[PDB]
């Protein structure tokens, strides 16, 4: 029996866009409904 | 040591947004809003000033005014990078009523600390002043934020504007050949079919937060920026939101470790929101600035200015090659 990791963003999630050094937050978001362009 | 204040402000504002409409998409730039209010605070005194600075979550027993503004000055210097690899720009502007003489200290501080542009505007023609400001924001956001200002009172004396623009490539981009339609569950019962991008056999920073019932992964951009994704277990979103604190972000950062992930699936999406932030800023303790007791006499020397509205608009676009995001904030200041 092997151990594996699967990640599926198939329900509401958070996305935080951050600066590499300070981790200051440029953008904060929650996707409850992924509307299309 | 002051990024924690901006993170505190970001999460405190987030929670207020979600309390008013728990099921809507959220997108905003806390850094844009913080910068605009710090810019405004250059003209504030007494209770108006301390409420703004504490509302931005700075600790005034440990940090001086000068240190606060310098931290925004330093941030602005770094958030202006440009290459096909990563574009990040931020700008500040003041739109000043025609004939209105500003204090030398305010003008000099704004230029030195916020790098601000200034424009004389005839606010009596509100449609023209609106066009002027909206075109300025459209240019600064490369067409992404249009109609930041939906209306202006003809009694407006000054508008402070901040915009941010971000365009980045993934360090590990998705291949559209492997983007396929599958279900995204809005709730345990309701689903929508969306294009799910995928990556395989990848090693990225990963943390399963068993205590907070969520999974955290970091997807880097090419350049000095990263995306942190947090996936709450079903029905745990509201509690994960309550745990959004600077200490939680720090703990996540300390706990991420490279891990081999067999499959990762992320939807393509493009969202947009606009806000009137008056009520939320009032909840965070910013009150006198909006009233006849406002003390903004540091702008012209006259205590006859109050904040009428603070508005914000932001957009987020996520796709196989990278991400495009932008936002802008306007602080409308009217005559008392």
């Amino acid at each position: 029996v092997e151990t594996r990791t699967i990640v599926r963003f198939n329900r509401p999630f958070l996305m935080i866009i951050v600066d590499h050094f300070t981790w200051n937050i440029f953008f904060m978001s929650k996707v409850t409904n992924p509307k299309q362009a | 040591g002051l990024a924690s204040a901006n993170v505190d402000f970001a999460f405190s504002l987030y929670k207020q947004l979600v309390l008013k409409a728990p099921d809507k998409n959220v997108i905003f730039s806390p850094l844009s809003i913080s910068t605009a209010l710090a810019f405004l605070s250059l003209g504030a005194h007494n209770t108006t000033l301390t409420e703004i600075l504490k509302g931005l979550k700075f600790n005034l027993t440990e940090t001086s005014e000068a240190e606060i503004h310098q931290s925004f000055q330093h941030l602005l210097r770094t958030l202006n990078q440009s290459s096909d690899e990563l574009q990040l720009s931020m700008g500040n502007a003041m739109f000043v009523k025609e004939q209105l003489s500003l204090l030398d200290r305010f003008t000099e501080d704004a230029k030195r600390l916020y790098g601000s542009e200034a424009f004389a505007t005839d606010f009596q023609d509100s449609a023209a002043a609106k066009k002027l400001i909206n075109d300025y924001v459209k240019n600064g956001t490369r067409g992404k934020i249009t109609d930041l200002i939906k209306d202006l009172d003809s009694q407006t004396m000054m508008v402070l504007v901040n915009y941010i623009f971000f365009k980045a490539k993934w360090e590990m981009p998705f291949d559209p050949q492997d983007t396929h339609q599958s279900r995204f569950y809005l709730s345990k019962k309701k689903w929508v079919m969306v294009p799910m991008m995928s990556l395989h056999h990848l090693t990225i920073p990963y943390f399963r937060d068993e205590e907070l019932s969520c999974t955290v992964v970091q997807l880097n951009y090419t350049g000095n920026a990263s995306a942190l994704f947090i996936l709450p277990d079903q029905d745990k979103m509201e509690e994960v939101e309550a745990m959004l604190l600077p200490e939680t972000l720090n703990r996540w950062g300390d706990s991420l470790e490279f891990r081999e992930i067999g499959e990762l699936y992320l939807p393509k999406f493009s969202i947009s929101r606009d806000y009137n932030l008056n009520d939320i800023l009032l909840q965070l303790g910013i009150e006198e600035a909006f009233t006849s007791k406002a003390d903004l006499s540091g702008i012209t020397g006259a205590r006859n200015l109050a904040v009428s509205q603070v508005v914000h608009k932001a957009v987020l676009d996520v796709f196989e090659e990278g991400t495009e995001a932008s936002a802008a904030t306007a602080v409308k200041i009217t005559l008392l």
